[PDB]
């Protein structure tokens, strides 16, 4: 069977559809599923790893003038999407200094070089008059899900480790349709649907997934007795 | 009509027949009329004890 | 201490079905809908 | 669909949304081991 | 991250082999094992008997006078025939077998053809009695997977009986994933792949071909639109 045609349909930086057709019968699941597993587990991303709040010793506490407790704030920070524009960048510290009353969003972080916030409207905390929020959020780069109990990263004494979910891919689905080429009617049409948080485009995640699968296939070489 | 259990379970892999379909298989010199699932069960026991007879 | 769900913890619904977590699977191992949504919990029908 | 193979489960499955509770019985509070330790006064047997 | 895994091979003869790849990242035993098993069972090129002609025989369900086996049993024996084409250009052949009773016809009784090898020459075809005549024409083709007789329906002559084409040299595949550790990592995978073949291709050769097929398909995600 000849080389399938590859089609790409992307909506911004967060959704994309990738079509491969025609394929031999059964190759929709042969190609689609290994890619889905790699996309959902093994794509590097960035995540908040440690947060330091001035005048806060642990996460089981509240801040004067701030409506949320530290636990709620850290949950909000876990939804922060940070995109590194430099491939060699491994870590960053985002600084936020706010005085009440105001709605502190992710857009309130001080700008950093080669760092972009993908969800500026993320709500972080609500400050009442007389409340202040001075915090340093450390964002690292990695793969998988590393609980705070494992990395235990603290840039300083009172810093609070945060469970890290590094995967940029949000949802993966693939569709197998009944295509036909010539007189053969059992051919497959594979369509991969990839949802990302925006830091990595779906096309970038797909290329990284293909390279990971290609690299692993090279391990079936140099057999040993 | 399958020449042996391996051919019958190859057809099941390709979706030709189901495990619950009654077909003809040749197993241990006999032309049995059973389903691929029952032929699969026989192989399960044979391999666990490592004695086909 | 902030306790997360782990193997050996006990879960229950309001209808008397109770059990302990015996396996935590990665997201890519769970059964998923055709739209790509994985399920969160798998319950044995033999308990009904 | 099966997340490991990508093949569908051979029969339609009952999937839905259910309210499940995390009960007070946690394995963290119940795991206990002892080699040697305190003993009783009169019988000198291990405490419980 | 993890270092490159070790690939070990344990092959007994030309028909069974065991291949171990370890250590692997969590979940990669399934990611690699499932696609390879599917490719092994459906995509390895092979040869099979696709049509048989027996003199004086009308339909597959009849019985030849003077031979112990009936038409159904003879066709079943032919489906076990392992033949290898030594010429890549050769696409199809016809094996001729003229036999006289009371010999026990074997696969070796076929008239030799150029660049065609019978891998199992001791295969039993039929048993003839005094006065039994077996004039049989068997057509051997090239293909992959399993094709039922009613699907291809290949007939060379009138009264020819189409026969199910077992093209795949791989007889059975069974892969296994075990939990292993490397130091403080405890969620590693160990992949064991077991392959049964008919002997025309070694299990290692089939595994190498399956990896190449997956490798080739991964390159299809290369040129969008
Ligand atoms: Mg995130």
């Amino acid at each position: 069977l000849k080389a399938p045609v590859f089609t790409v349909r992307t909506q911004g930086r967060e959704y994309g559809e990738f079509v491969l057709e025609p394929l031999e019968r059964g190759f929709g699941v042969t190609l689609g599923n290994p890619l889905r597993r790699i996309l959902l587990s093994s794509i590097p991303g960035t995540a908040v790893t440690s947060v330091y709040i001035e005048d806060v010793l642990h996460e089981f506490s509240t801040i004067p003038g701030v409506k949320e407790d530290v636990v709620e704030i850290i949950l909000n920070l876990k939804e922060l999407v940070v995109r590194f524009l430099n491939p060699s960048l491994q870590t960053v510290t985002l600084l936020l200094k706010a005085e009440g009353p105001k709605e502190v969003k992710a857009r309130d972080f001080l700008p950093v070089a080669d760092v972009e916030i993908m969800n500026p409207d993320l709500h972080i905390a609500t400050l009442e008059e007389g409340g202040r929020l001075n915090m340093e959020v450390r964002v690292d780069r990695g793969v998988g899900y590393v609980p705070a109990e494992k990395h235990g990263i603290k840039d300083r004494i009172n810093a609070i480790p945060v469970d890290a979910v590094f995967s940029p891919v949000r949802r993966v689905a693939f569709q197998v349709e009944d295509t036909r080429l010539g007189q053969r009617t059992d051919l497959d049409k594979l369509t991969l649907r990839i949802w990302t948080d925006g830091s990595v485009t779906p096309l970038e995640a797909l290329n990284q997934a293909v390279e990971i699968l290609r690299e692993h296939l090279t391990y079936f070489s140099n057999p040993q007795a | 009509v399958f020449a042996n259990p391996d051919e019958a379970l190859l057809a099941v892999a390709h979706g030709i027949v189901d495990l619950q379909d009654v077909v003809t298989v040749r197993y241990m010199g006999k032309r049995l009329e059973t389903s691929p699932g029952r032929i699969l069960f026989a192989r399960i026991v044979a391999e666990a004890v490592e004695d086909e007879k | 201490q902030k306790r997360k769900l782990q193997v050996g913890d006990k879960l229950a619904n309001r209808h008397g079905n109770k059990g302990v977590v015996a396996k935590i699977l990665p997201v890519e191992d769970m059964p998923h809908l055709p739209d790509g949504t994985p399920v969160d919990v798998i319950l044995n029908p033999l308990g009904v | 669909y099966d997340g490991r193979t990508g093949e569908p489960i051979e029969g339609p499955i009952v999937v839905g949304q259910m309210f499940i509770m995390k009960l007070y019985h946690m394995v963290e509070d119940k795991m206990h081991a002892r080699s040697t330790g305190p003993y009783s006064l009169i019988t000198q047997q291990p405490l419980g």
